[PDB]
């Protein structure tokens, strides 16, 4: 669970 | 066919609290990340939160942060956001969006919408009020005439003029909120030959009372 | 946050040419690492959500017509339609998606060019139900004029009212690419029964002078 690319 | 139906929008006191629901289809809902993104009445579009895939990381804008929170629900395919504290500004429809991990793209999978109405009004059904011509204007060619919809919470209300067989030549102008109440106005054109002889009756539904109105146009 | 600006907001095309709409960060939207822009362009039209149009400024989504294209880089960017067909009268949204908070412009939003018309002004005393129950509002209408911008004003007895009106525009009619306007000038009983006349007056680039409607008790 990755973060969110805009980020 | 990704599917991503919203449910949960209504009328709520200021104050309060609501919890909206989306679920989604035709995808592994684990392996994106999802927002919520609103609209609102000037069709003004917010970012209001985001949680990535395994739901170990949300994010808020200002507005919204620590007023509202985004969950999911991997079992059970579902995303949430519980609203609390809700203040008038966050009437808007609420659009549940995928945010594209993989593809990097921006929003390419929207939602439905569901919409919530924060307003402390009350049910009020309105007053329709038929606008007859005046002065030796009314022979020419054409007559026009018109409803007036005044004073109603909430919305909607269905106008027509003698029940829909009257569509050409119709102007039905929007809603304005004017403190809780709206107000609403249509015209309808008709040759001097069709009215007084024939006869017009404006019909306003307004469902959220059982209010169902005629008002005939008479001189 | 970076805020996005689009301008114009109202754009008046005729179909076949070529329109152009420009959007505008505050902060670079350059994404050094994968190389590209993290701006997408989108289109909603009455009801939908919105659509992806564009995305990486320039990369025209699949199923998107060749017409459409993605230009700029930094803080400038620019769509252009370049044969707008009749069904791309819609709203166009840039955003941004490279820091969170993502951010939308307001929209420009295309309206169809046509010749121009007068408002059909035409003015209603208060019903007698309404004037029963101690409300007095005078209707006048301004149906069917292009272009968008009309001006209204209520006098009473020669004088400007000012407050106490409430007015609701609509959109550019489909049929017949006009638009609308509707005036209402509330008032109380006491006061409509202490004025001998009521006028309507409005201004419009067809008419030199204000159109003047007005009614006597």
């Amino acid at each position: 669970d990755v973060p969110d690319y805009a980020s | 066919e990704v599917q991503l139906v919203e449910s949960g929008g209504d009328l709520v006191k200021p104050g309060g609290s609501l919890k909206l629901s989306c679920a989604a289809s035709g995808f592994s809902f684990s392996s994106y990340g999802m927002s919520w993104v609103r609209q609102t009445p000037d069709k003004r579009l917010e970012w209001v939160a985001t949680i990535s895939n395994g739901g170990g990381y949300t994010y808020y804008p200002d507005s919204v942060k620590g007023r509202f929170t985004i969950s999911r629900d991997n079992a059970k395919n579902t995303l949430y956001l519980q609203m609390s504290s809700l203040k008038s500004e966050d009437s808007a429809m609420y659009y549940c969006a995928r945010r594209e991990r993989y593809d990097e793209n921006g929003f390419a999978y929207w939602g439905q919408g569901t919409l919530v109405t924060v307003s402390a009004a009350k049910t009020t059904a309105p007053s329709v009020y038929p606008l007859a011509p005046v002065c030796g204007d009314t022979t020419g060619s054409s007559v026009t005439l018109g409803c007036l919809v005044k004073g109603y919470f909430p919305e909607p209300v269905t106008l027509t003029w003698n029940s829909g067989s009257l569509s050409s030549g119709v102007h039905t102008f929007p809603a304005v909120l004017q403190s809780d109440l709206y107000t609403l106005s249509s015209s309808v054109t008709v040759t001097s030959s069709t009215w007084p002889s024939q006869s017009i009756t404006c019909n306003v539904a307004h469902p959220a009372s059982s209010t169902k109105v005629d008002k005939k146009i008479e001189p | 946050d970076i805020v996005m600006t689009q301008s114009p907001s109202s754009l008046t095309v005729t179909a076949g040419e070529k329109v152009t709409m420009s959007c505008t960060s505050s902060q670079s939207l350059f994404n050094s690492g994968k190389q590209k822009n993290y701006l997408t362009w989108y289109q909603q039209k009455p009801g939908q959500p919105p659509k992806v149009l564009i995305y990486w400024a320039s990369t025209r989504e699949s199923g998107v017509p060749d017409r459409f294209t993605g230009s700029g880089s930094g803080t400038d960017f620019t769509l252009t339609i370049s044969s707008v067909q009749a069904e791309d009268l819609a709203v166009y949204y840039c955003q941004n998606d490279y820091s969170n908070p993502l951010t939308f412009g307001g929209g420009t939003k295309l309206e169809l060019k046509r010749a121009d018309a007068a408002p059909t002004v035409s003015i209603f005393p208060p019903s007698s139900e309404q004037l029963t129950s101690g409300g007095a509002s005078v209707v006048c209408f301004l149906n069917n004029f292009y272009p968008k911008d009309i001006n209204v004003k209520w006098k009473i007895d020669g004088s400007e009212r000012q407050n106490g009106v409430l007015n609701s525009w609509t959109d550019q009619d489909s049929k017949d690419s006009t638009y609308s306007m509707s005036s209402t000038l509330t008032l109380t009983k006491d006061e409509y029964e202490r004025h001998n006349s009521y006028t309507c007056e409005a201004t419009h680039k067809t008419s030199t002078s204000p159109i003047v409607k007005s009614f006597n008790r």
